[PDB]
């Protein structure tokens, strides 16, 4: 079967503010591994943006998209994007889409847990009340 | 010009090592038929909507046209007979 | 590494 | 050198300011997607946990 | 210097003894207050309750 | 005034230490409740395993 | 009179602690000559 | 020195091997103890906790 190395990677000659968005993508990824711990953090320690050893940022955006919990069809959708800012924009939209579900899960867990503490604690007060009357006559 | 690999519910994200474990043994025969080459290689695809094992072997359009060729690393087969990387 | 003593050599080639 | 360090702080701050404002507008244009999409996401979350 | 240290220890221990005894008597004179005051307190704490 | 400010501090001290002693007594009563059930639960499991 | 270090993309701002990790192993011999 | 260290690694490993085998055989002779003794231990455990 015929094939061709269609590894499209067009990018503008001026590469200064185009890495500013990278700062948000790594920062959100840091907060997803901090607020939603999935993998070990040591692989994030190995690659740091101030080393400039990331000769292939597009692979960094793919590695950061790998953490995403998006449906396989959504991964095919990210692959459909051809423009570099557009694929970055879809991987970012997928990151926010995972971020919403996750933070909803955490808030639900802290909310349910606090509801349980609210349940038992006033029983602890009544537990003091029955006892205090028990031994006061 | 190789038969399409049976991903069988095993996503492989770009630039992220992964393992694959099909229950079928026909692929081990295909892996043994590519060991003799001096430059062995393998492809990686993704499955389309409505997965069906009976269609993956019948029609070849269920697999996406996109492919991610890569070289094989090493076999393990600790418990199962097809633990390719 | 740390920054403690700055210096500007006139000619590093020498 | 103090003035050049200040002007570099102004330029770099204008870049981070315009970047945070462009990103807020991109976030709002993702928020333009209706709240029905969020409730439908909750509906699939219910079905995903219905199985 | 030894004997001076034992004499000073005798003084300092006599002072700590009178301080402890005077406090034991002040605390007993504050314990002359009835247990009805204590149970009245616990009544009040009953009154001030979340619930 | 010094005797009165100390008597106040003791007056707060009695109610504080009473609340803490009570709360620890309450929690141990919870443990004396549930732990014996844990012994009874172990009884149930050993019975369920054999016999 | 020591060879220039391989910075290998590592700014070190003044009064700012920083770590160096060059990929060439030849520099370790220089490190053992400075102890 | 590498030969004296190698022969000593062999002789020490022979010591740990013979000791493991004597202990494995002695454990096998404890293993000869009938399973009834184990189930009798469990049977004792029951009455140990039934009181």
């Amino acid at each position: 079967m015929v094939e061709v190395e269609n590894v499209v990677h067009e990018d503008f000659q001026v590469t200064e503010e185009v890495k500013a968005l990278t700062a948000e993508i790594v920062k959100t990824i840091r907060d997803i591994i901090a607020l939603n711990p999935l993998y070990r953090e040591s692989v994030l320690q190995m690659m740091q943006a101030g080393q400039r050893v990331v000769d292939n940022p597009i692979y960094l955006s793919d590695m950061g998209a790998a953490l995403t919990g998006a449906e396989s069809h959504e991964l095919q959708d990210v692959l459909e994007e051809t423009n570099i800012p557009k694929r970055l924009y879809k991987a970012l939209s997928l990151l926010k889409k995972e971020f919403e579900l996750s933070k909803l899960q955490q808030r639900l867990g802290r909310e349910v847990e606090e509801k349980i503490k609210q349940t038992h604690r006033k029983y602890l007060l009544q537990e003091q009340l029955k006892i205090i009357k028990k031994e006061l006559g | 010009h190789l038969p399409l690999i049976a991903i069988t519910r095993n996503p492989v994200f770009p630039r992220f090592i992964k393992i694959i474990e099909v229950k079928n043994k026909k692929l081990v025969e295909l892996l043994r038929r590519k060991v003799r080459l001096a430059q062995p290689y393998v492809g990686v695809f993704l499955k389309r909507d409505d997965s069906n094992e009976s269609d993956v072997v019948e029609s070849l359009d269920e697999i996406y046209h996109t492919g991610t060729f890569a070289q094989i690393h090493e076999m393990q087969d600790l418990g199962d007979k097809l633990r390719m990387i | 590494v740390m920054g403690h003593r700055r210096v500007h050599i006139s000619r590093q080639l020498e």
